[PDB]
This record gives structure tokens, C-alpha cells and sequence, in this order.
């Protein structure tokens, strides 16, 4: 109790701690839906406007 | 010609690192109350904590 | 007679130069590219825009990719001729990024002033100052457009564009804080210009738009990208008027990987001040005439690189209770690191030293991990501020360990780091892969 | 409407532009590279420091790598504002790198100039005459630090870092010269200026520290780095008064794949005075007025960009009796070639021709080996030096074969070039592999 | 000196100095094919 | 009235105008820990928002805890492992001259009174958690630091 | 955004190109397909004496 | 603005021209009601 | 001045809003400001100049 | 923001869940002592979730 106890002793507080972790598991949230990247033409256009004949 | 076979800077007996080495050696010996420890067994932590080498071989013959 | 009287020339040492050739230089190769197109948009800045007021976009998802953006900003001159020195940026306290509800950079008005002091040179310095001054001699009533581009990560390369594309959940932006005092606009020194007028402003985001191939690449595959953060604090000085040169000695509070450290010591009432004032060309108002005054810069310029008026004797970086490098004159980081590092020229009063080869290029190129060290401090010498600085006889005229007395009013020192993080982007959101 | 009607408009001219990619320009993928640290630490200099003497300094080895070093300087001025014009590289008379004994390369403080004159360039070199001269009118009796970078093969790109890990049976050692004479600090043009102080100086090397894995392999591993020295020796003009266009005939003695060849017609007892000195604002000492002295330039505007004032007419360089191109006048030499080979601009009086596409660069580019050419000269013609240099109706109202009577002051002529050898480390010796 | 940072290698490193690709301090220069450069006066057609 | 001697047994206030700080923030480790607030925030909003009481001018302060004037833990902020927590203080101008009540009652919250100087001691405290051990009579602290 | 240099009153650029000063292709409009291409400009008033 | 497509764009002088070539009537009249005053008021007069 | 809100999830912890489990519905406050605010623009119904 | 106005925010998604919130004003009276009654109260006219 006197002489074995626990303390903080320096390179225990070591900035790495955080600069070795994320936040990320603690900011994201739980998305289930999936990106929906899609061909370009369909909103894009379809050229449909005499291009040069070669 | 030179013969000096040291670089001449800190490198291989002076263990150059921060004091996160504190973390290490608990982690080595697994508790965090470390203070015990070297005051019982003093051998081991020495064995554990000193610097290897590399050679350099080259001759060009009699 | 000609060429071919030297293509002869070879010898045993050309097995370096021209033996079993792998390069030809007059046939080159071109590498094809993914189809893109590039387009300035717009944004809605929300609040109520101003001197003081604190304004922030959201960046509308007008495309697959962002990179550059540039602030506008339209500004009246209240004063004459000289009174303005960057009034578009200095206008723009700061910039937070924030992606997803985590900020990731933030940039300050006196970062852009020693960002550009240091790493941009020539034509673009130039050109900067076009766009952030007045710079023909305008007169009172001059009114223009000001642009101040961004330089967060993304904002100079096109390499590290934000896929907006896969951040289809978390929103992107960006909250500006404007100045409450505008150095020729607003106020003249500190006192008030009736009559100034607010500030109109809007920001320019260029989106690139992919074609179906890649972009639906980015949307599928995990992204992780390697970013730069800036980390700042800001300090006290400690600058003695006479019989010392004052040490001081200023924990620092840097984590990750860093790149460089620059730093620059002010007068935080006159913005981009980072020299004392004397009755010389340039280095005040009236210099040189019997209205002179040291109180007051001649604002147009003040900038200078005379290091005479500059405070810092001598410098050296402590890593654990042990010197990094052997102690530096305050010459040797406004001078010869900048050379050796970037290439361009840096103003009296700010200073940089590098971890890196090439700090000025996103290649990284060594870095200092300050998450490991337990004691960071950044030691200082100063120069005793004794001379008279209404007196050229004594300000051009003195010892390297001495500077003007006006340099006591340089009361801040702000220390900037520039670091690598990564960024980690998939399934619609983004976050900073290592904290802090 | 906006990018996307760009993108759709996708047809047969982009097929060799953009079908089936190769490259995107927005996902630039770093490369990862070797722990490193770089750090400065001064060394020992052996001898006595002063003007005139030479004092030399072996290079502590203090890391695994070598790749700069920054010669500092402590001058006291001592005349008055534009009386010096770099005097930190006029002291720095010579430099020469010896390892193992033998020497590697040699540059001369006239060097130093004619490289600043015609290879560096913008905001750069600006700041390098920050470095080496007194740039902000300064007074008789300013204390200021100077630092002149050396410019060895190993100086500028980390990747020919001197390998002195691998070294260690040879010293790595520098001499340097210092001249007697310093233009503003102990002499005013031929006369001693009393109680000048003797300048203070240390040299500061850059030494990298490489991680245990690379430093490893350094150290056991025989190395070729392919690199370039400077060949010089000094020789004497042919320039005339009136009447006559001199020429001369110079027979070379240089050898080795040469790069580029570089020359200067100079006034040897002006440093930097490259020009005749006329009666025009910065072209001599009170220029302008009553006062003005056409036989003392205005120091601190030794140099100047008007060709007028330069001596030579032509230039023609033969390799075996048989041109190397047909003859071009020495504007060619002074704007066009930097223009085509390195794109900076040249002062007058200073001249280059190239061998290389890209005399600036390591990576060769072309070189004439001189090694294999029997008999190699250079052949001038001079300008008439009729113009009486004292009227400016006169030097500024004429033709162009002909220049200021002053030219003929420019006695001294410095020829330098630049060439290709490698420099091998095996069994921890370094030696040249090619000799002459 | 310079060894307390070089030592300080952590988990964010693995990014910058983990499994090293390249190396900046010896460069490997490309052998290219024998060439001459020089320029010559054309005649011009016309007053 | 003599404005360097107080009316002692009335010395406490909660007139703003008397007090000095204009602004607070607290930074771990080189990051803010939340954005710069005004000192009128520290002296009355967290205080009914986790306390319930009112806290007089002058006296400010800033809870990790949803309820620090409990006994039950209810959120902590450890400092034995924080390497560098700053606490930032930004001050009122005191240009008020004290004597003119005009001017105290008349003015912003940017600026206080001449007398204000005269404050040149700065008590900054910290309240935590530890745990008392008791073993065969013994007893002692478990975390010590 | 696409020098990084200055280019004098009077003399303007718009970049289809990311790096338009260089020569390796870098973002370009096809105008052979582009059936109707305008530049349309707008003049400051020409009062001040 | 449709997912960063432009859709359509109005300015002021069409709707002024829709007005005066679609709008009939009262619905024209109405529209008038709408966006100006209609009754001779006066400086000062506030509308919604 | 500082005005707390009284809303179910604004004095106690135990009722606080979980942005974490709506993360496709967005909370926004709407907030109308009085027009007349007595010692402040108006003393009674008469404007303070 | 003013008098009379009508504004609204959207709570940006920092943090897992809400609990206080805390509605600021800065306010100057043209009134004497004893003329006022909770003015950043009645400003805030209503509020809304």
C-alpha cells in the first residue's frame, strides 16, 4: 500500500497513444447502404448531334 | 590513408532511444509495476537491452 | 566538320555516358490518360458576411473529384497610396477543413503570409501579391477583387483530389473567420476608417467530373490517401531592450511525422510586421523625411529582407534534453535553409528549418515523429534591441548581435509544424487515420 | 451543361489522348523510402584564419553520408554602401575536396561568380547574394554573417551523398585559399583600408544518418557514383584599342567528357568586373553626375546586363582542325545559349556553349570527350575598343562590333569546364575511375 | 544530434519508412544514345 | 469611496463587468478540446448545466463531468496520462476608469476596470478520483501521482 | 492554378489542361465535336478620363 | 440542379415574357397581385 | 447572455439525442427571433433610436 | 440574424449523441436600470425541433 503502488511514471504518458490511433472507430458511423457510381451517358448525354463524318 | 574503423557519431553502444523505452521494457516483462523487478533479478533486463553488429571483410591480396 | 566530329569522341569512359544506350532523348513517350473535365462552381457560403463575422460552405457535390478552391473577397481602400499589405488574406483569420464531422487542416492568415514568405518565389509570389494587394500605387476609393487560394493538401495537386464521388455520406467543409481589422480598409493602425465598406465574398470550387471507368473505381475500392496537416500554437516573446540578449526556452506541443518547422516573430497589431521598424528606406512610414515615424510601417512595404531589423540571434531545436543540431545563427534559417530547401528567397523576421530534402514537394522526404519525443523545446537567443532605430548611422551601421529598439514590440513568436498524416476514405465516409 | 457535356463530346481524337488508360493525374501514389536524419555540425578548421592564408578542415565523420556544406563568414565592412559586390565568395579565393589523398575538384571564388552569373537563377540566387554580399544599402562598420554554399558534384542532389561510411581507410578533406584582398572589407580598389578586421570562420557540414538496414548495406557494398569536376586554368585576353578587331587562337587543355564550357573576360583586380566600365547609371563609380570615374565600377553594380560594355565579338570552337559550328558573336553565347540549355539569363561578359541539353542537371545529357580529340581550341575575335567610355551619348549610341575604351582593362580570361568521371568506393577506399 | 529522431521509427511510419521502396541518397543515372549538338546558318529565300 | 479598498463584507459580486477573463480554452497535447469560449460561459452556463448552483464573478469553471458536484464518477478526463494540457487565458482590456460608475455599468464585455491589475494571483485547481486501499490494518493510496 | 506564374493586364487564360505549360497531355476539349463553341464577353464601361 | 446536372435555368426577364405570352386573364392579373402593388399605395407600404 | 434550451434531451443525459443511430435523418432547430425587445429596440412600443 | 428574423441550423454530426444546447446572444441596452426583463428570452421568440 506504501511503497507498491501504481503511478505515472514518464514514457507511459508517450503522445503516441493517440498519434498511433485513430478517431476514426469513434466518428463513423454505421453505413449499410452502398455507393452508387453509375455510367456517365446515362445522366451525361448521349451525343446524339451529327459529330463529323472522317 | 586513415585506418579509422569507427564512423565517428552515436550509433553502436549508445542506444539512442526516447523514453518510451519505459514502455517496452514493461511490455517485455509484463506488469506495469516494474519497480520490483531489476531490484530481484538485475541479470536478465542487462541480457535484454544491449546492441548487435555487422563486419566489414575486404583484402586485395599479398 | 560539325557534329560528327565529335560523335568520334569516344572512349573507355563513355561506358558510362553512351554504352548500350536504354534512353534516347529525340523520340519521347507519352503516357494516355483517363478522360476528365475541369469546372468552376459556385458555393452557398451560409451566415452574414463581414469584418469579424464568422461564415462556412458546404461544398456541394457538384462533382466526382475537388481540388483547387480559391476565396474571393471584393475590398474598398479606405487610405492612399501604401497603406495596404496583403489585405485579402490578412482579411481571412482562418480555414477549417472539416470532412464528416472530424476537422482535418486548419490554415491561419499569418500561416498563408509565412507559407508564401517561405515556399512560394518569383512570378507566383508576384503574382500573389496581385492578387491579395493593391499593387499600382491605387489610390483612396480603389475597389477590387481580391482571390485568395486555398492550400490545404488537395488545393496544389491534383494528385490528392478529394473523391467526393466516395464520400456520397459524409458532407465536406469549410468555416472562414474574417478579421475584424483590415490593415487600410478598416483600420489605419488602429484607429477606425468611417465610411469602410463590408467585405462580398464568395468561394470558387473546381470539380473534376471522370468518366465512367475510373470514377466508378473510386466509388468501389477503399481509398487511402497521404496528406499534410498544419499544427500551430501560438507564443509569448521575451525581447530585452538592453544589456541582454534574453534566452527562452518553448515546449513545444508537435505530434506526427513532421516535414518542417517554421516560425516568425510579430507585431500583432501591424499584420506581416516580422521586423522592428527604423527611420530607413522602407522599414517605416515617412523613413527618410523629417514625418518619419517608427510606430508606424510603411505598409506597402512591410515586407523586407534587411535580417538588421530581425530579432532572432541564434536558435537550436532540443529533442529529449539533447540538441538536435549544434546552435545556429538566426541568418542560418532565413537564409540557407530556405535555400537549400526550396529554392526562393525568405523575408527578414521568418524563419524555417527542415526535416526534409524537399520540403517544398509532397515526395516525402524524412520526417521528425515528434509522437516520440518526451521533451520537444525550441531555444532562442535574441538580439539586443539598443539601437536607436530613428538613427541610419546606428541602424545600418551595428554589430550582428544587436538590432533596433522598436524590435521589443515584437511581442508574439507563432511556430508552425507541417506534417504527414494519412486520410482514410470508404463506403461514403472519411476520417483522419492517425489522431491528433 | 459544364464538365460533362465536355465529356461527352468523346471521339476518334481522343483515342490516342485518353483510350484505354494508362496514367490518371488524380491518384498520385508515393514511393516509401529509407529512415534518414539530417543534422549540421560544425568541424575543426586547421590553420590560422585571415586574409591571405589557407587553412583546411578534414570532415569529422559524423554520419554515414555527406551532402552539403555551408562555408561561413563574419566580415566588418569596411567602406561605405555599394563599395563591396560579394565579398564572402572573393574571400573564398579556392576550394579544393581531397579523398584519400588525391584531389577530386577544385573551384575558384571567380568560379563561384561566373556559376551565380549564368547557372543559378530566380528568387534563388537572389537570396544567394543575401548570403554572400551587403544587399540593403548598408553603412561603413555593419557586422554581418555571410554563408557561401559550395557547389561540388555531391552539394546539390542527395543522391550523390559523399559515401564516407564506406570510407574508412581515407580522409575526406577540403582546402581553402583565402584571398588577401576583399573589395569594401580590407581594400577600397588597390588601397589598404586601415583597421579592417580579419573576417571569423567555421564550415558547417550537413551529414545524413541513415537507419540500420541502408547504413548496412553502405558500409559493405562496393559504390560507383558518376559525377562532375571543374577543369580550370587562368590565361590572358587579346583585347585591342583601335583600329583593329583582334583575334586569338587558345589552345586547349581540357579532357574527359565535357558538358559545357563557360568564360568570362575580367578586369583581375575588380572582382566579378566582367564588363568595361562607362559613364551610365551602375556602370561606374558616380556615374551620372560631374564625379562620375570610368576606371572604378559602382562595386556594388559590378555586374551588369548590358552586352555593349562586354568585350568579345565572336566565338568559334575547332576540334581537329575542323569546326564545331560555324562562327556565332558572343550575344549568341551570353542570351541565347543559357536561353536553349538551362533558361536563366546571363550578365555581360560572361559566355557559355553547351555540350548537354541540360548543363544544370546530373543526369548526362550529352558531352564532348575530350579525351579523344587530338588538338581542341577556342578562337575569338575582339571588339574595338574606340567608345570614349566617359560620354554616354557615345556608349549608349552604338554599333555592335565595337565597345568602350575601358574594355581593355579585362586582362584576365577564365576558361572553365565542366566534366563527367566516377568516383568508386571499394574494400573502404575511394578513388577516381579515370585519369588526365 | 540527429539519432533521437532518426530512432524514433512508430506505427504512423509504416507509411513513410516501413518497407522501404527507394532509397534518395544513391541515384542510378540512365545510359542514353551518342548524340552531337550543333547549329548552324541556313540560307534565306527572298529580299 | 476610495476604489482600492473594498466594502469587504459585501466583497463578492456577479456583476461581469468586474471580472477578468474574456476567454478560455483548454488544449490537449497541441488540439483543442473544444473551441474558445468566453469567460461569461466558465462563470454561469456549465455551472447550472451540471451544478444547479450560481457561481459568483470571477470564479469560472469547466467540467469533464455530467455531475461534478456528485460523488458517483460521471465522465473523467485523466491527466495522468496527458503529456501537455494548457489552460489559455485571453483578458479584458482594463481601461474602465473605476472611479466613474458611468463607465462600470456603461461598457462591453471586452473591457473592465483600471483596477483590475491589482488581481496578480491566478489559483487553478483540479478535483479527481483514486482509490483508498485498506488490507490487515494498513492503508494507502492505489494511484499516487 | 496552371503556370504558377503572372501574366500581365490585358492577357487572359482559360485551361482545359491541368499543366498546359508542359507538354505531356494533361485534360483537353475536343472543339471538332462541339457543334456551337462561344466566347462570350462582357466590357467594363469606358468612362474614367 | 439535379445530382449536379443543370436541369433548367429561369432568369427574371422569362418569367416577365412567360407572363406576357402564356398568362391569361385573371391568372395574369393574379400573378400582378402577387408580385407588385396594385392598388396606387404609397411610399412605405410593406407586401408579402 | 446564454439561453439553455428545456427540451426532453437538454437536462438529462439519460434522454440525449443519438445522431449515431439516425445517421440518415438530420436534427435542425428553427429558431424566430422577437421583433421587439423591451430596453433593448423598444421601451414600451416606442423605438429606441 | 435580427430582429424579427427567422433562422434555423442543422446539427452537425460531431459527436454520438445531443444534450444541452445553449442558444447565445450579445445584446446592448438603450435603456436604464430596472428597464429590462429576460431580453435574450423574449428574443428568442420560439423554438422548434
Amino acid at each position: 500500500l506504501l511503497r507498491g503502488f501504481e503511478s505515472s511514471l514518464r514514457g507511459s504518458r508517450v503522445r503516441t497513444q493517440i498519434d498511433d490511433k485513430s478517431f476514426i472507430p469513434y466518428t463513423w458511423q454505421m453505413i449499410d447502404v452502398p455507393l452508387a457510381a453509375a455510367k456517365t451517358s446515362f445522366i451525361a448525354g448521349l451525343d446524339t448531334r451529327q459529330q463529323l463524318a472522317y | 590513408f586513415r585506418d579509422t574503423a569507427s564512423i565517428g557519431f552515436s550509433d553502436t553502444h549508445q542506444d539512442e532511444k526516447t523514453l518510451r523505452f519505459l514502455k517496452k521494457q514493461i511490455s517485455q516483462f509484463i506488469k506495469h509495476l516494474k519497480e520490483y523487478y531489476p531490484n530481484n533479478e538485475l541479470t536478465k533486463k542487462l541480457v535484454m537491452k544491449y546492441s548487435d553488429v555487422q563486419l566489414l571483410p575486404y583484402t586485395k591480396g599479398a | 566538320a560539325g557534329g560528327l566530329s565529335q560523335l568520334v569522341a569516344y572512349g573507355a569512359q563513355d561506358v558510362y555516358l553512351t554504352g548500350n544506350p536504354q534512353i534516347t532523348f529525340f523520340k519521347t513517350v507519352y503516357r494516355r490518360y483517363t478522360n476528365f473535365a475541369i469546372e468552376s462552381i459556385q458555393q452557398t457560403i451560409n451566415g452574414s458576411v463581414g469584418f469579424g463575422n464568422k461564415v462556412s460552405t458546404q461544398i456541394s457535390r457538384n462533382g466526382d473529384l475537388i481540388t483547387d478552391i480559391v476565396v474571393e473577397f471584393v475590398l474598398t481602400k479606405g487610405g492612399n497610396g501604401g497603406t495596404t499589405y496583403y489585405p485579402a488574406e490578412e482579411l481571412l483569420q482562418d480555414v477549417e477543413l472539416e470532412i464528416g464531422g472530424q476537422r482535418i487542416d486548419k490554415h491561419y492568415n499569418d500561416w498563408f503570409r509565412t507559407y508564401d514568405a517561405l515556399f512560394r518565389m518569383n512570378d507566383d509570389r508576384y503574382n500573389y501579391r496581385r492578387m491579395t494587394d493593391w499593387v499600382n500605387n491605387e489610390l483612396v476609393g480603389a475597389q477590387k477583387r481580391f482571390y485568395v487560394p486555398l492550400i490545404f493538401f488537395f488545393n496544389q495537386t491534383p494528385g490528392l483530389a478529394l473523391p467526393l464521388i466516395a464520400l456520397q455520406y459524409h458532407e465536406v467543409k469549410l468555416y472562414f473567420t474574417l478579421a475584424s481589422q483590415v490593415q487600410g480598409v478598416n483600420y489605419n493602425g488602429s484607429s477606425a476608417i468611417a465610411g469602410a465598406a463590408q467585405p462580398t465574398m464568395s468561394v470558387w470550387v473546381d470539380y473534376i467530373f471522370l468518366d465512367t471507368q475510373e470514377r466508378t473505381r473510386f466509388a468501389q475500392l477503399p481509398h487511402e490517401y497521404l496528406i499534410e496537416q498544419l499544427q500551430f500554437t501560438g507564443s509569448e516573446t521575451a525581447t530585452p531592450s538592453a544589456t541582454t540578449q534574453a534566452s527562452q526556452n518553448i515546449r513545444l506541443n508537435f505530434n506526427h511525422p513532421t516535414k518542417y518547422l517554421a516560425w516568425n516573430f510579430n507585431n500583432p497589431t501591424n499584420y506581416g510586421q516580422y521586423t522592428a521598424l527604423a527611420n530607413i528606406p522602407g522599414a517605416c512610414s515617412g523613413a527618410g523625411t523629417a514625418a518619419a515615424t517608427v510606430t508606424t510601417p510603411d505598409y506597402g512595404n512591410t515586407g523586407t529582407y534587411n535580417e538588421q531589423l530581425a530579432v532572432l540571434d541564434s536558435a537550436k531545436i532540443q529533442l529529449n534534453g539533447q540538441d538536435r543540431f549544434a546552435t545556429r545563427k538566426g541568418s542560418y534559417f532565413n537564409k540557407v535553409q530556405p535555400y537549400q530547401s526550396i529554392g526562393g528567397v525568405t523575408p527578414a523576421g521568418v524563419y524555417l528549418y527542415s526535416f526534409a530534402l524537399k520540403p517544398a514537394g509532397r515526395q516525402p522526404s524524412g520526417t521528425c515523429n515528434f509522437s516520440r519525443i518526451d521533451n520537444a523545446t525550441l531555444s532562442l537567443t535574441y538580439k539586443t534591441c539598443s539601437i536607436d532605430a530613428t538613427s541610419p548611422a546606428a541602424v545600418l551601421g551595428n554589430t550582428e548581435t544587436v538590432t533596433a529598439n522598436t524590435a521589443t514590440l515584437l511581442t508574439a513568436l507563432n511556430i508552425y509544424a507541417k506534417n504527414y498524416n494519412v486520410l482514410r476514405i470508404m463506403s461514403g465516409m472519411g476520417g483522419l487515420a492517425y489522431a491528433n
